[PDB]
Order: structure tokens, then sequence, then C-alpha cells
């Protein structure tokens, strides 16, 4: 009835909650995606295929830190430092055990952090989102360009607008 | 030697000539049943090395 | 970018299921929920993932065959099994169901055309072709490319001629095997999936004909004459071209004002 979906909601949460323990609330989930990455002025195929999910991340604590996973451009640069990254992205990789992650910090409270406390570890590049060539083009906080594919055009343009609504509207509740 | 090999000859003036080869000499090329992309079919063509532009070897002999 | 913790080295078979369920089954489009045969394809993927990575990192964890696994998967999440069918009977339906799904493969030949690339699968001893069952709504050539890349680590794209195949129907299973020429033999043909292909090698075409003609005991034992004809029509053409090439290579220097 709906008990088949409340469980689906809880289980979708609790499982992601083990990869990312700071999930205040899951935003949504589209069951098909494939990561592509802009290399030699072309888009290359990446081993992450599976359910896409954007969630609200608890941010949190004054000194909450992001620990390191136990082990040239082909590799995305791990996010080290303080916990500021308000929202997150995950592709529950059906391929291999490791999953795809993009920390989505609002372009609003990004400059707010890096100029009040000018103590800069990494240079967070205000994330950009657009749609071109049946791909949701996402420029990342560390200059890399990742494009994800959904079969449905409604799904491709729904995740887009939301990704914008996060980096544009300030994080309030 | 190269007799029987149907060859195609492209010319820079704007003309193209097909036809099967009859005589090969480094100064002159002669064709049997030369068909031209201008609407002319001739059974004997003689052309010199200097007045020639592009070449392709269309078919081999039977 | 954002750093995530690997929860799979030390994990409870209980929480390993809950994980895998969200990864594969639980979160899929209701169009792949139409049949029981539909959902059991995820259970098949999930079980292959469990025994490919989960059981790897967890020595202590059981060894789970699709039978046991899928049967456990329901014990943990009963809200995923909707229909009043036992996963025992439902899995034998699935196995017999698979036996109808048509295979699309390839005949991998080198520029030389003396040798053909053939693979043998883990459990078996019979040499056959890189080949697999079609997916949901995917064209014959695309399924061939997906299946040949998965089996040999080669993207066939370039050499895939669409009207140049070989079709045969062996026991209610449609085989459509494309004819590919120009493949490089030096490249390392490692498969991309664990526990599917045992050995991959270049068996010499002539050798095979001579042994097939003896009748001993391969889809190649039915597509023999079509394959031989294709080779004949290809060596014939590739060499006819090197006769025309030399006829040209000599004209473009005996007269030819080559640049
Ligand atoms: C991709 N996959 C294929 N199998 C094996 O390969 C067999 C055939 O499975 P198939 O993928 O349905 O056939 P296809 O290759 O013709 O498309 C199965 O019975 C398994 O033995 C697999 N076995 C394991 N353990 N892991 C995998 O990832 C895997
Ligand atoms: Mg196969
Ligand atoms: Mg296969
Ligand atoms: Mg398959």
């Amino acid at each position: 009835t709906e008990t088949l979906e409340i469980y689906r909601k809880a289980l979708n949460f609790n499982v992601i909650a083990r990869y990312d323990p700071k999930i205040k609330q899951l935003l949504f989930h589209t069951p098909h995606a494939t990561v592509y990455k802009w290399g030699d002025d072309n888009w290359n195929k990446l081993e992450y295929q599976g359910v896409l999910a954007i969630y609200l991340r608890d941010v949190g604590d004054k000194e909450a830190i992001l620990p390191e996973v136990s082990s040239e451009a082909n590799t995305p640069h791990v996010l080290t430092g303080h916990d500021i990254y308000n929202y997150g992205l995950i592709i529950m990789n059906r391929i291999n055990p490791d999953n795809f992650s993009l920390a989505i910090a609002p372009n609003s409270v990004l400059n707010k952090r890096k100029l009040f406390a000018p103590n800069r570890e990494e240079e967070l590049e205000p994330m950009k989102v657009e749609v071109r060539d049946d791909l949701v083009m996402i420029k990342t906080l560390k200059k890399e360009v990742y494009g994800i594919w959904v079969h449905t055009p409604e799904d491709r343009q729904n995740i887009y607008e939301l990704i914008k609504y996060l980096l544009e509207n300030e994080p309030t509740d | 030697n190269f007799k029987g090999y149907q060859i195609e000859i492209e010319l820079k003036d704007g003309k193209r000539i097909t036809g099967t080869l009859k005589q090969v000499s480094p100064k002159s090329l002669t064709l049997t049943d030369a068909v031209f992309q201008d609407g002319g079919v001739s059974p004997v063509f003689k052309i010199k090395a200097d007045k020639l532009y592009d070449l392709k070897v269309l078919k081999l002999p039977p | 970018s954002l750093p995530l913790l690997r929860p799979f080295e030390t994990v409870s078979l209980e929480n390993a299921v809950e994980d895998l369920v969200v990864r594969f089954i639980l979160n899929v489009p209701p169009e792949d929920l139409s049949t029981v045969e539909r959902v059991l394809f995820h259970f098949e993927e999930a079980s292959w993932f469990y025994t490919d990575f989960v059981k790897l990192m967890n020595p202590y964890l059981p060894n789970l065959s699709i039978k046991s696994f899928s049967k456990i998967v329901i014990d943990i999440c009963p809200l995923i099994w909707n229909w009043d069918i036992t996963p025992e009977n439902a899995l034998v339906k699935f196995s017999n169901y698979k036996k109808t799904i048509p295979v699309r493969g390839a005949a991998i030949f080198n520029d030389s055309l003396s040798k053909i690339l053939l693979l043998r699968g883990i459990n078996s001893k019979h040499w056959s072709f890189p080949r697999g069952k079609i997916g949901k709504d995917e064209d014959d050539v695309a399924c061939c490319i997906r299946e040949v890349k998965e089996e040999t680590g080669f993207d066939l794209t370039g050499f895939i001629d669409a009207d140049q195949y070989v079709e045969r129907n062996m026991n209610g299973k449609n085989f459509k095997i494309f004819l590919v020429k120009g493949v490089p033999e030096d490249f390392e043909f490692k498969p991309e999936h664990k526990n599917e292909i045992q050995a991959i090698e270049w068996k010499d075409f002539k050798k095979l004909s001579k042994a097939i003609t003896k009748n001993e005991g391969f889809l190649v034992n039915s597509m023999i004459r079509p394959l031989s004809l294709y080779v004949k029509n290809e060596k014939r053409a590739k060499d006819e071209n090197k006769l025309k090439l030399y006829a040209e290579e000599h004209l473009k220097s005996i007269l030819g004002l080559n640049k």
C-alpha cells in the first residue's frame, strides 16, 4: 500500500546513512544514472551506474571533520577539512562496491565561510549546473566537470533545477 | 604489363576519364573504351604524362 | 569529491543484504517490477555482487548461491516480495525463462583472417563466441557491443556491420552472430566480469574446420560453412585490394606525380 514505501524511505535512508553518516534528510531518488567526465575536450565513461540521490547533509558542528578513506586526473580529489557541505550527492554503484559522491555546498554560503575565516585549505569553486547533449553537466568545487545521464528528460531536468535551487537559495531549514 | 586494369583518371580542368588501359609508357598513357564525365565515349585515348593530374585503379582484369 | 566510509570489510550478512537490497532491488522503476522474472534479474545481479565483493572482504560471511541469497533477501525485507509465489518455484521459472532470451554475439577475426578469437566459460569445456542475452529494448548491434565488451574488454563499435551477421535457432534460443574483421591480435583480451569467462584465445580457423568435420564431442559447429564463406569473401576482397594498391603504387611513380 504505502508501508511498502515507508520502509523504502527508511531503508533508502539507513543504507546511505552508513556511507554518509551526516544525512539530516533525503531529498529524492531517480533510479538510473551514469557518470561521465570531461577529459580531452570530450566526455569519458566512468564506472558509476546506479540510483541517484541528493540529500540534506547534518551540518552540524563547529569542529566536525571529514575523515579519509583507506586508499593522474582520473581520480576525484577527496574532500578534506571541516564539515560545511550542506547537501550531498550519491550514485549507489551497481558496478563495484565504491559509490559516486559530489559534495554540493551552496554558492551563497561558500564565500561567507572563505572570507570571514580566510583560512583556506582547498579552493571551493562555486559549482555550476547546466544541461547539454542529454547530460546534466556539473562543474565541481575542485574544477572537474562531471555529467550524469538519466533516461527520462523529466528526470534529467528535475534533478537539474533542484541542484540549482540548492546552490542558489540559501540553506534555511 | 598493366594492360587490362581498368583505371580512372581525374583531371584538374574539371574532366574525369575512365576506361581500360592499353599502353603504359612514362611519357604516354593510352586507354581503350575511354568514357568521359562530359558525355564522350571514345575507343582510343592517348594522353601525355604532363597533361595528367589524378589517378585511381578502378578494376583489375578478368 | 565528498569522502565516504567503506562499510563492506566488516559487515553484518544481515546489514549486507539491507545494503545490497537498496543498491539493486528496492530502488528500481516499477516497469522492472512487472514480472517475477523481471525482479529476479536484480536478485541475480545482487547475488553476483555479494559473491564478487561482499564475501571477498568478509571471509566469515556465507557463500551464497542465488537460491540461498534470494531466499535470505526476502527473510530480511518481506515488503519487497509482493506476490504469493515461493522464491524457490519463482527461481526455477526464472531459469527456464532465461532459456528463451536471445543471444547476440560476434565472430572476432584479425586482418590476416587466419585466426578467430573464441572464449570458454568457467564451468564448461566447449569453445564458443563472445555472446550474450539481449537487454530490455536494446537493438541487436548494441547488445552485441555491450556483451562483447563485457566478455573481452573490446569495444567492437567500429567493426560492427549490421546486415552482415549469421542467425541460427538452437533449442528455442535465437542466436544472431555478427561477422567482424580487422581486430588486433596483440591487444590483451581480459574479461571485465568475475566468474564468467575462463579462457579467451585465438584458435586457428583451418585447424577447427578439420576437427569439426570429424564430428566429436560450440555454436561454430553450425555456423561453420557461413563463417568459412565469410573468410573466403574477405581474404578474396582484402587481397584483391592489395593487388589494386600495388597496381596504383606503381602507376603513381611510373608516371604519377605523387606528393
Ligand atoms: C556478470 N556475471 C555473469 N556470471 C556468470 O556467467 C553465467 C552466465 O550469465 P549471463 O550474464 O546471464 O549470460 P551472458 O554472459 O551470455 O549474457 C552465470 O551463470 C554466472 O556463472 C557471473 N558470476 C559472478 N560470480 N559474477 C558476475 O559478475 C557474473
Ligand atoms: Mg554469454
Ligand atoms: Mg556475457
Ligand atoms: Mg546479460
